[PDB]
């Protein structure tokens, strides 16, 4: 009965940890498309075309 | 008188022969079941650990 337990606090944690990490870039997209609609743009479009 | 001491001794010698069987053929059932009643215990003991 022990392994049977062990197994569990491996896939409980497991389960969490998925949520947090969705739950995570779903804030990011929010956060971002709040904050990027300035001349913010520019600086990206830029950034690349030094290495593209 | 001995005809019939030897068949009264024939008899009850069978009826060793056919006890020495019964109790013994008993005696395997009650191992087995000594044996698949720990199962149980066992089962009920790791059920109640892992509800716990």
């Amino acid at each position: 009965a022990q392994a049977e337990i062990e197994a569990e606090r491996k896939r409980a944690r497991e389960e969490l940890r998925k949520q947090v990490a969705i739950l995570a870039v779903a804030g990011a997209e929010k956060i971002i498309e709040r904050s990027v609609d300035e001349a913010a743009n520019s600086d990206i479009v830029d950034k690349l075309v030094a290495e593209l | 008188d001995l005809d019939l001491a030897k068949a009264s001794a024939t008899d009850q010698l069978k009826k060793a022969k056919a006890e020495a069987q019964v109790i013994i053929e008993q005696a395997n059932k009650r191992r087995s079941q000594i044996l698949d009643e720990a199962k149980a215990e066992a089962e009920q003991e790791r059920t109640k650990i892992v509800a716990q």
